[PDB]
Formats: structure tokens, sequence, C-alpha cells
RNA sequence: ACCCGCAGAAGAAGCACCGGCUAACUCCGUGCCAGCAGCCGCGGUAAUACGGAGGGUGCAAGCGUUAAUCGGAAUUACUGGGCGUAAAGCGCACGCAGGCGGUUUGUUAAGUCAGAUGUGAAAUCCCCGGGCUCAACCUGGGAACUGCAUCUGAUACUGGC
RNA sequence: UAGCUAGUAGGUGGGGUAACGGCUCACCUAGGCGACGAUCCCUAGCUGGUCUGAGAGGAUGACCAGCCACACUGGAACUG
């Protein structure tokens, strides 16, 4: 490459573009649920994975995971959702948080205090 | 036209004191032309707690500068 | 205070036939502590007989650098099967420092105040031959400029 | 990191002398001293070429009670003074005002001898002091403020004072309460179970 | 032509230790004999000399001392072409300053502390380390 | 002194008026662009006397109009 | 502010984590079910990876978890550029605009440079002092910024002829 | 996005202005811009300074100063 094709551009750079753009930038999003489903996970294991069908208050409609066990989760509820990248779904990306709104804490918690939606019975 | 002005000259309740050469247009913390030294009464006990400048006072005072009440008892000092 | 001094361990698996074989490799280095370095290549059926091979090799290998004082003078560079070894003079800190193949290999020559990184193929048995190449290709100042006549 | 728990615990997790809950009734019996710690454990742990003096290193950290960036300090401090490392570091921890303050026997413990500093009993150069990171003039005298002299505290810790080898690069008195840092110990005046002079060779990064 | 005669000098003595030759040969010119004396300064090479007037050719006598190799790196800085001129006081330092830089000057071709010893800046030609 | 600027007429089609293509070198040494370039610039002139290809020597004058304030001193070469 | 008293241990400790990398782990339940992950993969009757118990590790008025931009990545290259087949060489070519060429002298002194004179204020990096406990911050004294502009010279060289 | 321009280019002389100029008028001329990116769209106040790294190189113009532009949202003026 001369001078004369270096000229009036500089060298381009590119990249590091959203694998989870329907949140646009921000950390969590707001969305109003409508409902919730169970399916198949990668590889041969036997289990199973939930999932639910998210519209977020900015007008993109996304597939989102559910963790832990047990739901509240119904039609027009109002919850919280953050990017995840998930190893046993494709194409899953998105997931909800327990810490916010409607949204309900795991039953029988011992580990983890500030996770899977819980706070500690205080006066 | 020329005056000299005391100034805090520095942080939340840590003055130096500073002595400045500077115009009447000039506001309160703004604009100066000349800083000649510092008048401070306690100086974090320092034994040259108080300074001037008998080079730069000489091209202002002597000359029309006037001068505020704040420090011309240092000016009388050094006779200046 | 002569010390005998591992850089890394590999292990290569090899189906045959039915089944599987596997062997080890080390990579050792003695030197002399000043002035001098020497490294090994040692590979057996296991690790603590593939270090001793190696040693058995790093105290018949060596080669002698141009060295005063203990320190380097100019950055140089050494190349080997694309590790592309660069080392820069460090001072006024932690000696160190420097790529995680390169701290024995410094440390047996009495050269441990060197910046180096690998610029290349971080494969430690192309690494140490690389770093071996730049303690090969520097020279004392002193004969940079005793090149000049009389 | 702070403990939450018993300093003899904490003492035999690390294998040696901390000075710390001492008192005039001693060590040995009743107090599982010098067994190894937990269900199963060595008396002297293996260790790697760089985790031997790592160990060490956090041995000579926890016995003069100093935090990671303070040891640091005092290291880049000895890195730029005369030979060995090790025992200038030494130096300097021996000769801080927490630890000479223990030396003069003013507290029980290295741990007590701090407490005294940050809750601003002692004195030095007849002047009041908050921060144990202060370095001791030789020569300069360490006392402590009147209003504090009738603390079982400080009775209880001149008495264990006298009940220890004496420090043979100082003078202090029981009835004025109050020493002289005349030099700091030279050669064969200090010795430790640990060592110094070996770990000259640390850091990453 | 033979369209840069800098770069047939360059790469004749560069391809010279690559082949560990004792002394080459090349079609003389005023630049060249300039670059000699300043290769025989600093002990890059040994000797140098002209012959013939009808076809004058340049012959350089080759030095590579204790140890192995003189030079690692011998690269261009002016072209004939983008020339790269400096005052005495903005002068660059090649390999920590074991290497040189050369430098036309006003006064003649030299190195770089040459020049700045004798006061003087000007066109930027080379650097041997 | 005055600063002079030298160019080839490009245009002569004005009354009292030449347009003149002067060239210029650009270093850029925050890029490192080293080239030359070509500015078209609108000159003064009564004499009339230039035609389209003579090299003309121009000077800070007077302005006249969008980009037109310098004004011809001479020709220095004449086409061909 | 700063100093001296008075109550009474009183008013004051969490969060992530324990196969291996990378520091701590044993026993028991569940028995491919159900969960767990940064990546390996764990999980069918001794589960170092799930759940629980008893202990243990890292940090601490915090501890975990995330977002955007730049690094590690020479992986947009000046320093580190590349192009048979991996990836990047126009089907075979002509040629206008752009880029661009040996050697010598005379001439000009634009640029080039040596001496001379300006600028880039204050703060501050860095360097020699003072103040607070470090990091901050404040304060006494410094240093430099290829150039641009002007003037006295030289024309080795580049541009001009 | 490769084409775009009648107050668009140039002459002469008033009237207004500190003052230049289709600012604006009278009577003429037929020119101008274009791959060194014209025409058009999107982003953005500028500088001293600030930020990042092996530097090189990019990025940045919250902070404290020196300027600009602007003050319901748009268009004009006076007074000093």
């Amino acid at each position: 490459a001369t001078v004369n094709q270096l000229v009036r551009k500089p060298r381009a750079r590119k990249v590091a573009k959203s694998n989870v753009p329907a949140l646009e930038a921000c950390p969590q999003k707001r969305g109003v649920c409508t409902r919730v489903y169970t399916t198949t996970p990668k590889k041969p294991n036997s289990a199973l994975r939930k999932v639910c069908r998210v519209r977020l208050t900015n007008g993109f409609e996304v597939t989102s995971y559910i963790g832990g066990e047990g739901h509240n989760l119904q039609e027009h509820s109002v919850i919280l959702i953050r990017g995840g990248r998930v190893k046993d779904l494709p194409g899953v990306r998105y997931h909800t948080v327990r810490g916010a709104l409607d949204c309900s804490g795991v039953k029988d918690r011992k580990q983890a205090r500030s996770k899977y939606g819980v706070k500690r019975p205080k006066a | 036209m020329v005056t000299i002005r005391l100034a805090r000259h520095g942080a939340k309740k840590r003055p130096f004191y500073q002595v400045v050469v500077a115009d009447s247009r000039n506001a309160r913390n703004g604009r100066f032309i000349e800083r000649v030294g510092f008048f401070n009464p306690i100086a974090s006990e320092k034994e040259e707690g108080t300074r001037l400048d008998l080079d730069r006072i000489a091209h202002w005072v002597g000359q029309g500068a006037t001068i505020s009440d704040r420090v011309a008892a240092l000016i009388k000092e050094v006779n200046k | 205070e002569l010390q005998e001094k591992l850089i890394a361990v590999n292990r290569v698996s090899k189906t045959v036939k039915g089944g599987r074989i596997f062997s080890f490799t080390a990579l050792t280095v003695v030197g002399d502590g000043n002035g001098r370095v020497g490294f090994g290549y040692g590979k057996a059926r296991e690790v603590p007989a593939a270090i001793q091979k190696a040693m058995e090799k790093a105290r018949r290998n060596m080669i002698n650098v141009a060295l005063n004082n203990g320190t380097l003078q100019h950055p140089v560079k050494g190349v080997h099967t694309g590790s592309r070894v660069f080392m820069q003079p460090a001072s006024e800190g932690t000696g160190i420092i420097a790529g995680g193949a390169m701290r024995a290999v410094l440390e047996v020559a009495g050269v441990h105040n060197v910046l180096a990184k690998a610029y290349g193929s971080t494969n430690p048995i192309n690494v140490v031959r690389a770093t071996i190449d730049g303690l090969e290709n520097m020279n004392s100042p002193e004969m940079v400029a005793a090149k000049r006549g009389k | 990191a702070r403990y939450l728990g018993p300093k003899l615990k904490l003492s035999r997790r690390e294998g040696t002398d901390l000075f710390l809950k001492s008192g005039v009734r001693a060590i040995d019996t009743k107090c599982k001293i010098e067994q190894a710690p937990g269900q199963h454990g060595a008396r002297k742990p293996r260790l790697s070429d760089y985790g031997v003096q790592l160990r060490e290193k956090q041995k000579v950290r926890r016995i003069y009670g100093v935090l990671e960036r303070q040891f640091r300090n005092y290291y880049k401090e000895a890195a730029r003074l005369k030979g060995n490392t090790g025992e200038n570091l030494l130096a300097l921890l021996e000769g801080r005002l927490d630890n000479v303050v223990y030396r003069m026997g003013f507290g029980a413990t290295r741990a007590e001898a701090r407490q005294l500093v940050s809750h601003k009993a002692i004195m030095v150069n007849g002047r009041v002091v908050n921060i144990a990171s202060y370095q001791v003039s030789p020569n300069d005298v360490v006392s402590i403020r009147e209003k504090a002299k009738k603390q079982s505290r400080v009775k209880a810790a001149l008495e264990l004072a006298e009940q220890r080898e004496k420090p043979t690069w100082l003078e202090v008195d029981a009835g004025k309460m109050e020493g002289t840092f005349k030099r700091k110990p030279e050669r064969s005046d200090l010795s430790a179970d640990i060592n110094e002079h070996l770990i000259v060779e640390l850091y990453s990064k | 032509s033979m369209q840069d005669p800098i770069a047939d000098m360059l790469t004749r003595i560069r391809n010279g230790q690559a082949a560990n030759k004792a002394a080459v040969t090349m079609p003389s010119s005023k630049l060249k004999v300039a670059i000699a004396n300043v290769l025989k300064e600093e002990g890059f090479i040994e000797d140098f000399k002209v012959e013939g007037d009808t076809k004058p050719e340049l012959e350089l006598t080759l030095k590579y001392f204790q140890g192995k190799a003189v030079v690692e790196s011998i690269q261009r800085v002016s072209r004939p072409g983008l020339r790269i001129y400096k005052r005495k006081d903005e002068l660059p330092k090649v390999m920590a300053g074991l290497g040189i830089a050369v430098v036309s000057t006003s006064k003649g071709v030299m190195t770089d502390r040459a020049a700045r010893q004798a006061g003087l800046g000007g066109e930027i030609i080379c650097y041997v380390a | 002194k005055i600063r002079t600027l030298q160019g080839r007429v490009v245009s002569d089609k004005m009354e009292k008026s030449i347009v003149v293509a002067i060239e210029r070198f650009v270093k850029h040494p925050i890029y490192g662009k080293f080239i030359k370039r070509t500015t078209k610039l609108h000159v003064h002139d009564e004499n009339n006397e230039c035609g389209i290809g003579d090299v003309v020597e121009i000077r800070e004058c007077r302005p006249l109009s969008k980009t037109k304030s310098w004004t011809l001193v001479r020709v220095v070469e004449k086409a061909v």
C-alpha cells in the first residue's frame, strides 16, 4: 500500500457491536411479559428449561430465560430483562431478574443472599 | 485602571492570603495582572509566612496603583 | 548457589492401534548464574523422567554471553519459529516481570532485570530458543565501539 | 482482611507466635500450642520455590501487623538502601512507633501497642500521636498521657515487660511510664523464629 | 538508470553480510564515496577505493569483528523522494545511542554524533544499528 | 516585507480581473500527508495583458468580492 | 475548631466462594431425576462441580453483579504491515490526469540550516524546596513545545532556470 | 451522493455604514463552482487543557479560565 492509497481516510476500525440490541445499551430494561413456556436444551442431556415472551417499553419483543426454580410469572405482571448468554439454549441471550418488580424470589434458599430475588426478614 | 487586592487564593477553608495587581473592571475571584506576595497570619506555623516581591511592587506603586486596607500595613513595612 | 530450573511441561496423547499411549516433554535450564546460559529438552513416558532427561541435557549445553555487571545496555531481539522475543533493560522497580517462560532463563544467565515479551508464538519450546537467540545477539560497548581502527 | 474470630486459632493457622493474647500466665499447656491446624496438616508445609518465600512474607506481614500496601512501602524503601533488602525491611518495621510502644512495654500485645496509638494515649517528642505509620528517631522519648497512666491496661503491660528478655537498644521506667529509643538493634541484638534475608527475591509485580 | 543509486548501495552491502563476503564492487557516485568514509570512520568497513575513468568502479573491503554480524538493521530515512530535514537540537538517536543516524549537514555527510558536536543540522538519509 | 505568491492564469473572462491557479505544499505532520495542492484564486487586473497560460506574481491588496482581494504585480513567464 | 469530663460494651458486619485453571473439601441425600458453569464439563447408589451438614478460603463498610469506550490482539502496522496455492493481484494490455527517474556545471536563495529575536499566559507532568498520615490537594523555585514569523550569513543539497 | 449555478460570476457610479461587500439601487457584461470531493445529508460548540498505552497512535473539550451562540418560540429595533 502506497501513501497514495492511504489518502483522505484513516485505517478502518470495526465490530464490538451489540449481541443484546433490544436493551439499547441499558444494563436492565423494563417489559410487560405475556406467556411462559417449557422447552428442549442443547446436548443429549434429558433436562428441561423455561423461557418467557416479553415486550419491552421500547417496542422490541424478546425470548427471555428463567433461572433457578419456581415462578409467579404471568400476563402483564411487568418485569426487568438483562443480557446473559445461555450455553444450554439455542439463540437465548436474554435473562429475567427476580430482584425487581412482580417477579418472585426462589423458595428454600440457603445460598447467595443477594441473588435470585430473596431478602432475609428483619424488624 | 490598575489597583491591588488581597484574595483567599486557595481551596475550601485553606486560604493563602495572596496579594495581586489587577484592574478595577475585574471580578472578586477574576483576572489579575501580577501575583506579588502573601500576607498570612497563620502560614501553617512558618517563620517566613509573609512575603512581597520588591521589584514587581515598584512597577505599579510609585506609579498609580491603589491599595486595599487588607494589605497596606505590609506595603508600609517594606516602605514601597 | 547454582540452581536447576524448570520452564514448562507438555503431554502428548496418541491413539495407537486400539487404545492410547502418552508421553511427557520438559524444558529446563541450568547455565552458570552469570554471563553463561544453557538449556535442555527431555521426553519420557513420565514427568519426573522427562525433567531428568532435560536436566541431563541442560548441564551438557552452554552459550556464552557478552555480559558485564549482571545487566543489559541496549534493547535486543531474538527469533525462533514465530516467537519474536524482544527484550528491554528494566530499572527503578521489580526485576521479574516479563513473559512466564523467560523468568528462569534470565536468572540462570544472571540478567533478571529485563522486561521481555514474545510478540508471536507463545509455545515455550519456541520462546526459550528466541530468548536465547537474543542473549546470543547482545554485545558489549566495548565491542560495538571497538570495531573502529586502533 | 478482618478475621472476626479467636486469636489463638489464627496464630495456629500461621503456625507461630504473633504476640497476641499475651499475659504473665504464659503460653504452654492447655492451649493447643505448636499443634497443626484442622483435622489434617503439616507443621511445615512443603511449598513451591516462590510459595516458601510468600508464606514467610505473610508471616512477617502479620507478626508486625501491617497491611500489604504498608509492607510494600518498606520493601520499596529497603530496595534503595544498602545491601540485603530483608534485614533493612525488618529494621524499618522494628523501628516503627507501634512496635517501639510494644518493646517499651506499654501494651501487652503488638495489637494493643497499636490500639494505644489509634486511641491517642501515646506521645513522641512530648507530642500526642494518632498515626501508626511513623518511624521513631534515634535518642527520642516515647511516653503516655497522664489521663491514661491509671489504666490497668498499662500496669499489666509493664508487669509483662518485666517478664521478657531485655531489649538491649533502649531504656524505660514504669514509675515515669517514659522511655528513650537510644538506637536500633544491630547484628547480635535481635532474632525471631522466622527468616528475613532470603525473601529479597519477591514481586511480581 | 537505475532510478535510485542509494538503494543499489544499501542492498549490495546488506546482501554482502548475508553471504559473509570479504569485499564488494559497485558503480561509483559522489554520495557512495562519502557514505563509504563514514562507514570506515565508525568501523563498519575496513577500506574503500575507486578505479577507472570511463566506468569508475567502487570497491569496499568488509569488516565483521569479534562475535557474529556487525549490524542488525540498515534503514532508509530520506528518499529521492520525501526528504526529512532536522536542526542540530532536533537530531534523533539510534539504538540507545550505540547506533548512528547519517546526516548530509551543510558541511558534508557525517554521523548524528559528529553533526551535533559540530553544531550542524540537515537532511537525514540512513539509520545504521 | 510583503508576502509574494506565484501561479498560472486559468481564466481572463472578466472586465478588470483574472483567475489564477497557485501551487502549495502540505506536510500535515499529525498524519504525515506530504502532498502538493493547487488553489484557485480570483485576482484584480486593470492592465488586462495576461493570456490564459501565463504565470503571474501577486500581492495582498484590497477586498472586492468573494475570495477576491489580491492584485497582479507582474508577469513572470509568458505561455508558451 | 481544639481540649477536658460522663454513661455503659454499651450504638456499630457483611458479601462472594471451596472439581482444575485459581485458595479452601470432607461425609451424607438425590441416583441422568433436579440443578450448577468463566471454559472444560458435572449428575444412574463413595457426585471434589447439584442439595444439605460440619468446617475452610478471598475481601471488608463493604461484597458481588453489570454497562460503555480503549487495551491484552503487530488482530487496520508509523514502530509491526500484507497479496502463488491459506488470505489480497484487475482475462491479455495500451495509456490521459495523479505518483515518479542517471550524471555535470553555471545561476537563484523559495526550503534547508548556522548565529540573532519573538511566541506557546495560569495550572501541571518532570526537577530543587515548604504544608497535612499515605493517595488527594495547596504553595515557594524551575523546564519545554520539530513549527510559525522576522533578520544577518552559507549554498554543501532539494525546488526554480 | 458527480454533477451544480439570474443577485448566479464581472464592470461603472450613488445611497446607507467605523468600514469591505448585489447591504441596496441605476445602466451594462456573461460569467462562476466541480474528483484537492462542488451539490446534498448526518454528527458536533471552539481553544488552553483533559484521557488512554510498551509507546507510537487515537480519543476528549462535564470540571477552572479565555471566546462563540442562545435565552417561551420565531421576526425586528431603540437606548447607552
